């Protein structure tokens, strides 16, 4: 039960969140996303500089 | 009439003819500090099952003494009494008899009779109220109360 | 008030004919000794069977006291003392009488009452929840979760 | 606190009176070494219907000493040590009281409660996954696994 | 993300809110107006009593 949507940027999806604090009287929002990342060869990449 | 906590021991020792009034021989002040202590764990312990009957405990380091009131009414001398001799028999080498057990046990039905409460079940909260209540749209009289709802806010993944 | 090791010791021969002032008797250090090895084991096992109650063990390798302080609520000694009696008893070679087991059972079920866990079992996983409560806005969830 | 196998003969001397601090009568040295073997047998049975728990054994050639460390907790000295009372309560032609049997039971209970374990029954392997959870995605899902290894 | 009405009072409205911050069968309300006034010239008002 909080008001909530999504957003779109270059292909990545990005949730957004409203909701206030009541005694306070603030309104606030935030964003969130969520990566993850693998490693399948490390053989196939590296560093390139160039050579004397 | 105030019931010391020295009166309930010299009940108990009277009650069993370990030591009397009109006795020839009379136990020392240590059995009856014991004995006072005894009492005190005891009354302390019997928050848990008999539940609080108004029992005085000592507040803070001062230790108890047989001369200091308990706040017990009169009602409950025989119960506490005989509950506390079948407690204490063993330091003396003794055993206990039918007559007193049966004294006991009609004693401590007694005093659980008087403390007994029965609870009721409430309704579970998502049960309908009838049309004959005349409830509201306006108010959530719709349904019984006691759901505790809504405990929504920060700290997600909730 | 403090409720310290070794006055459990104390309590429990008293309470047996071993080192009373009704029997003239003095107490001896050997048996204060072995009560508080006794205790100190029964405790360590009594880590298992019920659940806790608020001990204090020796830190490292320091052998345990009879000044020491054992923790404990006061509301557990005469539970404590009696179990503490009945495995002591056969050091004496003595046998308890039937008034002071009926005692032992009392006072370990006045302390058993004060240890409920009740754990009441929650929902499965994939049962389905109504659509009562509107699970699209008022819940996100569509079915229950089931852990934590 | 190291709990020594030494300390549990004495225990168990100790708990049926048979010599303690205050004897003013003792046992043999050969009667500790008798019991020292005795509870490194029952250890090496307790190895089958018991599970293992932590036993310390004098792997190699050398034979056990009453001052080598055993490896137990704490929580299982009464456990042991009553059981190698009832063990070895006929070495000196004797009879067990009601109340030691209780205790004994009592705390092998607590022994076999605190290292209870319960299997969990997997399927055949030939039960179909439900339709309900995209079984194409992985192997094993259009049927189940079963046990592995 | 809190629930709210308005009410109309001789053409003022109020702003009405419910939460329930607390768990311990604690509900809350509020009722809100903010005022705005501005004197243009001092010297066309003020007080008058009666005379002897």
């Amino acid at each position: 039960s909080i008001d909530s949507a999504v957003a779109t940027y270059e292909g990545f999806s990005i949730r957004v969140h409203k909701y206030a604090d009541g005694d306070a009287n603030v309104q606030k929002m935030r964003f969130d996303l969520l990566p993850a990342y693998v490693c399948f060869n490390p053989h196939m990449g590296g560093q390139f500089f160039g050579n004397p | 009439t105030v019931l010391t906590k020295g009166e309930i021991v010299l009940f108990a020792l009277r009650k069993f003819a370990i030591a009397s009034n009109a006795s020839l021989t009379d136990v020392e002040p240590q059995s009856i500090e014991d004995g006072v202590n005894d009492l005190e764990d005891m009354m302390s312990e019997w928050m848990i099952n008999p539940g609080d009957i108004g029992y005085a405990f000592a507040t803070g380091d001062e230790q108890p003494l047989p001369d200091d009131e308990s706040g017990l009414p009169r009602k409950y001398k025989h119960a506490v009494g005989y509950q506390l001799l079948l407690r204490m028999l063993s330091d003396y080498s003794l055993e206990p008899t039918p007559q007193v057990l049966s004294n006991a046990q009609r004693s401590y039905d007694a005093l659980m009779t008087d403390t007994l409460v029965v609870p009721s079940m409430r309704r579970r909260g998502d049960f309908p109220v009838g049309q004959g209540n005349k409830y509201d749209v306006f108010t959530s009289d719709r349904y019984y109360p006691g759901d505790l709802p809504l405990i929504d806010g920060d700290i997600p993944n909730a």
